[PDB]
């Protein structure tokens, strides 16, 4: 996972 | 109300960190620009997972719209910075870090600090609430989709639609002519944030050549976003085609 990704689902 | 919602999860101003003992030269400056794009592109995301409407998008569009209107969001809040705490008369990028002519030239950006500064005295001109800026700063996370649209294109035009109708609600407290002044200023951004992110890439591209550095977050968004605006893929929505 991007760390957009992390960020958006956490 | 979701314009008051707006209003509550403004996030709070962050520090730059800037370092008034180091040389103030492009590349610390810029380099500071950069540690603070980083910091407030996670405030984006914590405000875009609050944001009414936005959980609906599928995850793919929510990245999508949050790597193309970084640079949009970013330009619009610091024109808001500027007006509210110096009446745009500087551009305020964090209460530790306020350009004068000394920095702007020291940027090595000088041309687009003026390009910057002409749309706070754009809010002056306009006399922009703060409820206005924060339904037109939604509009602007909605104004650059792909060439080709998103996974959701309906789901996305549903809320962009929404948001619209809120602004035009909105206006009537200040109707259809500042509709227009406001939906005109919104399309103006494209134009600048196009050559904000032009040099951008350039720094970018040539980084360690020019010594400016960029944070993990900054580094992962442009990668992705960088290729896609160069090939066309990019597509900005105008009210009002020029
Ligand atoms: N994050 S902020 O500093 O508070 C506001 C944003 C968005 O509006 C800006 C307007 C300006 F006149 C100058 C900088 C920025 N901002 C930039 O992030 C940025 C833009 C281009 C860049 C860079 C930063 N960095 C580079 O290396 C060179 O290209």
């Amino acid at each position: 996972k991007s760390l957009l990704q992390q960020l958006l689902t956490e | 109300s979701p314009v008051m919602v707006l209003e509550n999860i403004e996030p709070e101003i962050v520090y730059a960190g800037y370092d008034s003992s180091k040389p103030d030269t492009a590349e610390n400056l810029l380099s500071t620009l950069n540690r603070l794009a980083g910091k407030q592109m996670i405030q984006v995301v914590k405000w875009a997972k609050v944001l009414p409407g936005f959980k609906n998008l599928p995850l793919e569009d929510q990245i999508t719209l949050i790597q193309y209107s970084w640079m949009s969001l970013s330009s619009f809040a610091l024109s808001w910075r500027s007006y509210k705490h110096t009446n745009s008369q500087f551009l305020y990028f964090a209460p530790d870090l306020v350009f004068n002519e000394e920095k702007m030239h020291q940027s090595a950006m000088y041309e687009l600090c003026q390009g910057m500064h002409q749309i706070s005295l754009q809010f002056v001109r306009l006399q922009l609430t703060f409820e206005e800026y924060t339904i037109m700063k939604v509009l602007l996370l909605l104004s650059t989709i792909p060439k080709d649209g998103l996974k959701s294109q309906a789901a996305f035009e549903e809320m962009r639609t929404n948001y619209i109708k809120e602004l035009r609600k909105m206006v009537t407290k200040s109707s259809w002519q500042r509709f227009y002044q406001l939906t005109k200023l919104l399309d103006s951004m494209h134009d600048l944030v196009s050559d904000l992110l032009e040099f951008c890439f350039y720094t970018f591209r040539e980084s360690h050549a020019l010594k400016v550095e960029f944070p993990a977050m900054l580094v992962e968004i442009i990668s992705d976003q960088l290729p896609k605006v160069e090939s066309g893929n990019a597509k900005p929505l105008y009210f009002h085609r020029k």
